[PDB]
C-alpha cells in the first residue's frame, strides 16, 4: 500500500536533481501522481500534478517551466526532473496519491510516504 | 418513425462498476465491509456510494461441517436428512451459473433466483430517493424486476460479487396521452385513381418538465391502467405545441408529419375503447356482438366504433377483437381533411414528409404549369 | 371522476385518449450483491457407502460451477 | 470417354493404374474372389471401408494412382479392379489383374 | 411492406373474462361447478360458456394430513418418505409463481408446467368443434401450445385461477403458395449507369372465403413440410386477381408492386428448392457439391440453381446453405422485364410503387419534354 | 401424387412455391384452469429434529409463493 | 440498409443430416460403432463425417437394477438412498424434453442440459480445424454456445439421437471497424428553412479475402474488447474502396450512401469512445461529471466529447451514459459538408440515395430551369 | 502499443472507431449426440410402502417424457 | 440387404429379354441402380445407371439405343429392357446398389448381389 522515494542529498544551487518514486500494491497504472513539498515547520505547498496516462500536466503557477515530471506505468514509478534549483526549495518533498480512479481531474491527496529532502 | 431516435448504449453503468472492482485492493475493502452484517453502504474507488447485500451465505455451512470430514480418508456421514438439507442450499448457486452460461454476462430480466422478491425490497427501501418513488416500486415489483441488468463482475478473491442494476424513476404522475392513426383514403370506383395519406405521429406522449416526450415505439410500454412505465432512452423530444396538431391540423405553429401513397388497405386499429375500422375496395366490414352476432354495417371510408355492446370487430377476413375497458367516447363530427387536395398532381411518394412539405410540392408543381 | 377518455376527429381519422400517468425511467441505481463461496482442493476420501456417496457428487457439482464461472469472468460483458 | 490401364496386369503386391485424362481423387478399388461378388475395398483412393484390414492403403495423384499391400494374406486372392467416377455420369472399369 | 397491416389486440379475449372472475360472487360459481368433478363445463356472468379444469389439488394433502400436526408445539414427523413425497407435490405450484413472477402476468408460450400435455389433449378433447378441427391440433400439440396465452385470473376466496387462451382454427386445407423475390437489374461496365426495381409482395398467399389473404411478414409462419399454422391477426387481404401478377406481369386487371432504386448488390435467396443466385458488379458467384467443390459459375444476372446435386451457394465471401426437400423444379425461360425502360429518364427513388404508377412517372416525365 | 413444386420466371426474377396447405388462427376460445391450494395461518411448532426442520422450511417456502402472487394479482395484465 | 441483405435459411445444414438418420438401416451404424466407446468418429449415408457422443448412458442403470424388481408383483426397494441417487439421474432427460416441447423441435441457444461445457470442450478438441481456431474456441464458450443449434432427431429403434450444430469461424485476426452517424443540419431561426442529409453506411466494416465486408444491423454482433464474433449469413460484401469515403466523401472513384429529410431532431449516438452529441432547435445540450455536474454546454451543430472526464451526457430530458474504455481519441478539424448546397432548390424526400444520386436531381432541376 | 482509436471527422460528423479483431461464422460443422435410453412396458407391481411409491412414480415420469417426445418426432423442424 | 434379381436362360439372337431386380432391406426409394455385366473370366464392364427419381438416365456408349431401363419405386424393383441382343452380350450381369443417397451425381457401386445370366 505504501510508496518510497530516493533522491537525498545536498547540492549547490544551479546543478540538477532527478529523484523517482516507485510503487507497490495498488494498481499503480489508474491513478494520479502528486508532488508537495514542505520547509521545514513551514506549510504545505503544491507542485506539479501528472495525469494517470501521461499527456496531461500542470505545474504550479510559482515555479513553471523549470520543472518536469515523467510518468512510467511498464516499471510503475514516478520520476520528477528539476533544473536550476535556488535556496527556497530547500524543503522535504512528499510523492503522494490521488482518492479517485481513471478521471481527468483531480480531488485532492489519499496515501502519503516519507519523502527525500534537497540541499 | 423509428429511425429519428438516437442510438444509446442499453447498460453502461453498470460495466463502468464492474470496472471499478477489476483493480487490486478493492475487493477486500467490500468484505471489510460485510463483516457480520448483511446490509451496508459502501463506497468505492471510483467516487460512487453504492449499496451491497451478502446474499446466501454458504461459507458457514461447508468450510465448518463438511469439509473436516471428506478430507479424513474415512468420511462417514450419519445421517440422510443432512444430505438432503445440503442439496436445497447448494441449489441456488447452481441456477445462478446455469442462467448465466448462457447471456455470456449480461441478464434481462433479472430472475427470482438472482435477487430474490424478499430481498428486493429491502433493496428498494434504503435507496437515496422521495417517499414516493419508493411506493411507486414498491407496488409494481413485477415491472420493476424487467428493467433490471446483472452482470458479473467479480470472482476474484475468493467471493463471488454480480453487479444489479435497479432503475430509478424521476418524473411522476405526469398525464400521458396517445394516439392512434388510420390511413384515411378517398373512395372511386375506378382504381389507381384515388389518392390518400396517413399520419405517422403515432405513439405516446407525455409532459417532461416543460416541455414533451414522445416515444414513437407502440410496443416498449407497458401499461397498469393506469400507468405507462416508459424509458427515455428511445424517444426524441418535441415542442410542446404538438397538442395543437390534433384539434387544428392547418395551423401554422407547428407542421405534422405525414406520409403518402397511392395505395389502400382496409386495414382497423384496435384502440384502447373501440377500433377505428376503415374498409375500402370491395371488402365486408362488420361490428359484432357475442350474444347476437351482426350488429352494425361499415360504408366506405373511415368510420368509428365504441366498445359498449361491441365485443367483435371483423373486415374481410381476419376477426380482431376489441378492449373491454371502461371509459367516456366521444365523436367529433368534422369532414376529411382529403377533399381540398388535386387527385390530378399529387406527391404520390412520400415516406417522411409533413403539411408544409406535400403543400409545396403541389404549390411548385401547379404554379409551374401556370406560366405558359 | 373519470380515468380514461378517448376523442375521436373525423378530419383526421386519429383517435387519442388521454388520461394516463407517466413514469419514465430517467437513470439508473447501482447496486452490488455479494456471494460467499468456499472452496475445496480436492476430496481424498472414498467408500463404498451410499450417503458419503451423495455428498462427494454434490461437492463435485458444486466445484465445476465454480469452475466454469472461472473462465467466464475473463470476458467483458457485452450489454 | 476415358481409357484405363492398370499395370501389372496377371501378376507385397502393387498396383499401378494410369487415365487418359486429369482426375482429382475419383478413385474406387474393387476386390473381387474367385466367383464370388465383388465387395468394395477403399473409396475416394485413401479412405477405406469398413470390413477391410488396415493393411492396404493407397496413393493418389493428378496422372497416376497407386495400390500398395502390407502383407499379403492367405484371403487375399482374387482379381482387383479399379473405377473412375469424374464430373459425367460414364463410369470406365478397365483391366484387372489375377493376384 | 410490413406497415400497412392492422395492429390489434393481442390477447383482448382473456383479460376481458379475467374481468367478469373480478366482481363478487362469481368465482363460488366455479368452485360449485368443480364439487368432486375435474372437468365441467360452466357459464360465466358474461354470457360465455367456459371449460374448466381442477388441476394440482393439493388441499387433500396439506389440510388433511401436515395441518394438525404443526399446530401442536411438539410437531414430530415419522419418517423422511413423507418429506420427499411432499417436495414433489411442491414443486409445481412454485414454477407457476416464478415463471409469472418475469413476465408480469402474460406468459407465451405455455410451459409444460402450466398445462401439461396429459391434460391438453383433454382440454381439445371437449372443444365445441368439428371433427377435422381436433384431429389437427391433436397431432401437432407442439404448434398449438406456441401460440396459446395465460392470464393471472384471481386468487381471491382461497383459490387460484388462471386463465388458458387456445387458438382456434377456422380454415383447413387450402393451397398456400409463397413466392420469393430477388433484384434483377442491368448489367453495365461504367457503375452508376444502371438502373433497377424489385418486387416488393414477398410472403404467403392462400384462399380464405373467396379472396386471398396475404401474410408480408415471412417469419411468422411456421412449417409441417405441408402446412403453414399462420395467424390472420397481421394479414391484409387482396382481392383474387393477385395470381394473374406471377405470370402476366403487365396485366392491366390488377397492377402489381415494386420498388427502385439506382444500387445493386450480389444477394442471394434461399427458396424452398434451391437459390436464387443473383450476383452482379464484380463478385465470383458459385454453387458447389459437398463431395465435388466446384460444378458451376453463373454469370452477371439473375440466375436460377435446383438442389438436386448442389449443396452449398456461395457468393463473394459468404456461403449459404440450400435446404433439401424433394421436388419438381421448373424453369419458365423468358427475357427481362428491365430492358423496356429507359435508363436515361427513370423514377430511380421510390419505396412503395407500382408498375402503374412508374409507368405514370415516365409517360409524364418524358411527354414533358416533347413540347418544345 | 407430388406435394411440392417450384417454378422460376426468368422474366420477372421471381420464384414461387405451391402445393402446400393451410391452417389458419381466426379467433381464440378462453378456457379457465383452478388450481386449489391451503391457506395456513403460522406454525407454532418448534424443534431441533431434522425431519420436521425439512416440512417447517418447505410450507414457509409455501407461503411465500402465495404471498408473492398475491400482490401480482392486484396490476391488470399488459398483453 | 437491412432490407439489402439476402435471406437465407439459418439451419439447413443440421435438417440435412436429421434427414439422413431416418432411412432404414442407419441408425444401427451408429449404435455399432458406439460399442463400448463414448466418442467416435463416424461416417454416415450422405458422405459426411460427423463425430457422435453416448452421453447420458442411461440402459446401464435401469435395465440392470431396476428391471428385475418391479416386474415380480411383490417389489421391495431396500433403502432410501438408492431412490434419490435415481433421481438424480433421472432429472437431466426429463429436462430436454421440457426445451423441446415449448420449441417444437429447434434450440437456440443449446442449454447447458443438452450439450455440458464438460463435453463441449472435448467435442472442439476433436473437430478438424487448425491449432489456431480451437484456441480461438476453447477461450470463449459462451460465445459458442450462444451460436449454435440443436434439431430432435430420431428416437427409432430404442436409441435417442438429436444433432447439436456448431459454429465454424474461418476468418481470424483481420482488423474490423465500425462507424457512427448522425444528422448533421444546417441553422436557421425560421423553422422549415433548414435541411440535411445523413450518412446510412453505419455498420461493421472489415475484410474478407481481399474485399470488405459490411454488417447493417448494429445488434447482431458482440464484443469482448477486441473481437467482433460477426456472421456472415446477414452481410453483403463491398469493394474495397469504401474506405475511401470516410476521408475523401467527394471522391469519384465509390459514391457513399446518404439519404435526405428537411426535420431535425436532437438525436446522441454513443460511440466507443464518448458521444455524438447533436442538438438543435431549442434545446439545452450538456455534458455532466458524476462528481461535479455540468462542464461543458454545446452550441448549435455537430459536436463531439470524449469519455476522458465525461460521465453523462444530457440532451433534452434524456440522459445518455456513456462507455469507460480507454483509448485515444482524436478530432480532424473540417467544415460542414451541407453548406456547398442551395436550399432553395433540394430533394427533401429521400430514403436510400447517395452523393452522385441527389447530386444529379439537382444538376438537372437547376439547369433545366436555366433555359429560359 | 494501442487496441482502441477512435478519430471524429468534422466535415460529414461521423466518427470511426479502428483497431477491433474478426472472428466470422462461415460454415457449420454437423456433430450427432447420442443419448442411451432403456424402454419398460408396464409395472405389474403394487405396494402400500413408501420407498417403492416413489420409484413407480418417478419410471412413470420417465415413461411420459418418452412417450411425448415420441410424436414429436413426426414433424419436421421449422428452423 | 441383399437384392436378387432374375431372367437367366438362353434366347437366340434377335428376341428380346426384359430381367427385373428385387429388392429388401434398405429404403430402395433413396439409391440408384446400376447394371454391370462381366463375361466368364473376362473383366467387368458398365451399362446403364437409373437415377433415384428416374428422370436421368446414362446408356453405355458402346451400347446405346437398343437398352431401356425402368425403376419403380411402390413396387421397389428395377428392370432392365433389351432388343436385338448380340452374341457380345452372353455374359453375367449384375445389379448393383450406389452408396450416396439423393444426389445426382454418382459413385461407384456399394451392394452386389447373385447375377443372372443370358444366352
Ligand atoms: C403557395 O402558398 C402560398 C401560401 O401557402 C399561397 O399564398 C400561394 O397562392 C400558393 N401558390 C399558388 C400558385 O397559389
Ligand atoms: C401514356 O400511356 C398511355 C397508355 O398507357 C399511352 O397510350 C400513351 O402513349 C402514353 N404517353 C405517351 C406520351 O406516349
Ligand atoms: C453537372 O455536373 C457536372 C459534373 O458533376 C458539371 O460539370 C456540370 O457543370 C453540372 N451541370 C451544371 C448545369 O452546372
Amino acid at each position: 500500500v505504501q510508496l518510497v522515494e530516493s533522491g537525498g542529498g545536498v547540492v549547490q544551487p544551479g546543478r540538477s536533481l532527478r529523484l523517482s518514486c516507485a510503487a507497490s500494491g495498488f494498481s499503480f497504472s489508474h491513478y494520479a501522481m502528486h508532488w508537495v513539498r514542505q520547509a521545514p515547520g513551514k506549510g504545505l505547498e503544491w507542485v506539479a500534478v501528472i495525469s494517470y496516462d501521461g499527456e496531461n500536466t500542470y505545474y504550479a503557477d510559482s515555479v513553471k517551466g523549470r520543472f518536469s515530471i515523467s510518468r512510467d506505468n511498464s516499471k510503475n514509478t514516478v520520476s520528477l526532473q528539476m533544473n536550476s534549483l535556488r535556496p527556497e526549495d530547500t524543503a522535504l518533498y512528499y510523492c503522494a496519491r490521488d482518492r479517485i480512479v481513471d478521471d481527468y481531474y483531480y480531488y485532492g491527496m489519499d496515501v502519503w510516504g516519507q519523502g527525500a529532502t534537497v540541499t | 418513425l423509428g429511425f429519428l431516435l438516437g442510438v444509446g448504449s442499453a447498460c453502461a453503468s453498470g460495466i463502468a462498476v464492474s470496472k471499478v472492482l477489476h483493480l487490486e485492493g478493492e475487493v477486500n475493502k467490500i468484505k471489510s465491509a460485510l463483516l457480520s452484517t448483511n446490509k451496508a453502504v459502501v463506497s468505492l474507488s471510483n467516487g460512487v456510494s453504492v449499496l451491497t447485500i451478502k446474499v446466501l451465505d454458504l461459507k458457514n455451512y461447508i468450510d465448518k461441517q463438511l469439509l473436516p470430514i471428506v478430507n479424513k480418508q474415512s468420511c462417514s456421514i450419519s445421517n440422510i436428512e443432512t444430505v438432503i438439507e445440503f442439496q436445497q442450499k447448494n441449489n441456488r448457486l447452481l441456477e445462478i451459473t446455469r442462467e448465466f452460461s448462457v447471456n455470456a454476462g449480461v441478464t434481462t430480466p433479472v430472475s427470482t433466483y438472482m435477487l430474490t422478491n424478499s430481498e428486493l425490497l429491502s433493496l428498494i427501501n434504503d435507496m437515496p430517493i422521495t417517499n414516493d418513488q419508493k411506493k411507486l416500486m414498491s407496488s409494481n415489483v413485477q415491472i420493476v424486476r424487467q428493467q433490471s441488468y446483472s452482470i458479473m463482475s467479480i470472482i476474484k478473491e475468493e467471493v463471488l460479487a454480480y453487479v444489479v442494476q435497479l432503475p430509478l424513476y424521476g418524473v411522476i404522475d405526469t398525464p400521458c396521452w396517445k394516439l392512434h392513426t388510420s390511413p384515411l383514403c378517398t373512395t372511386n370506383t375506378k382504381e389507381g385513381s384515388n389518392i390518400c395519406l396517413t399520419r405517422t405521429d403515432r405513439g405516446w406522449y407525455c409532459d417532461n418538465a416543460g416541455s414533451v416526450s414522445f416515444f414513437p415505439q407502440a410496443e416498449t410500454c407497458k401499461v397498469q391502467s393506469n400507468r405507462v412505465f416508459c424509458d427515455t432512452m428511445n424517444s426524441l423530444t418535441l415542442p410542446s405545441e404538438v397538442n395543437l396538431c390534433n384539434i387544428d391540423i392547418f395551423n401554422p405553429k407547428y407542421d405534422c408529419k405525414i406520409m403518402t401513397s397511392k395505395t389502400d388497405v382496409s386495414s382497423s386499429v384496435i384502440t384502447s375503447l373501440g377500433a377505428i375500422v376503415s374498409c375500402y375496395g370491395k371488402t365486408k366490414c362488420t361490428a359484432s356482438n357475442k350474444n347476437r352476432g351482426i350488429i352494425k354495417t361499415f360504408s366506405n371510408g373511415c368510420d368509428y366504433v365504441s366498445n359498449k355492446g361491441v365485443d367483435t370487430v371483423s373486415v374481410g377476413n381476419t376477426l380482431y377483437y376489441v378492449n373491454k375497458q371502461e371509459g367516456k367516447s366521444l365523436y367529433v363530427k368534422g369532414e376529411p381533411i382529403i377533399n381540398f387536395y388535386d387527385p390530378l398532381v399529387f406527391p404520390s411518394s412520400e415516406f417522411d414528409a409533413s403539411i408544409s412539405q406535400v403543400n409545396e410540392k403541389i404549390n411548385q408543381s401547379l404554379a409551374f404549369i401556370r406560366k405558359s | 371522476s373519470q380515468n380514461i377518455t378517448e376523442e375521436f376527429y373525423q378530419s383526421t381519422c386519429s383517435a387519442v385518449s388521454k388520461g394516463y400517468l407517466s413514469a419514465l425511467r430517467t437513470g439508473w441505481y447501482t447496486s452490488v450483491i455479494t456471494i460467499e463461496l468456499s472452496n475445496i482442493k480436492e476430496n481424498k476420501c472414498n467408500g463404498t457407502d451410499a450417503k458419503v456417496k451423495l455428498i462427494k457428487q454434490e461437492l463435485d457439482k458444486y466445484k465445476n460451477a465454480v469452475t466454469e464461472l472461472q473462465l467466464l469472468m475473463q470476458s467483458t460483458p457485452a450489454c | 470417354d476415358i481409357q484405363m490401364t492398370q499395370s501389372p496386369s496377371s501378376l507385397r503386391v502393387t498396383i499401378t493404374c494410369q487415365a487418359s485424362q486429369d482426375i482429382k481423387k475419383y478413385l474406387n478399388w474393387y476386390h473381387q474372389k474367385p466367383g464370388k461378388v465383388p465387395e468394395l475395398l477403399m473409396h475416394d483412393a485413401s479412405n477405406l471401408e469398413t470390413g477391410v484390414p488396415s493393411r492396404f492403403s493407397g496413393r493418389g495423384s493428378g496422372t497416376d494412382f497407386t495400390l500398395t499391400i502390407s502383407s499379403l494374406q492367405p484371403e487375399d486372392i482374387g482379381t482387383y479392379y479399379c473405377q473412375q467416377y469424374d464430373n459425367l455420369p460414364p463410369l470406365t472399369f478397365g483391366g484387372g489383374t489375377k493376384v
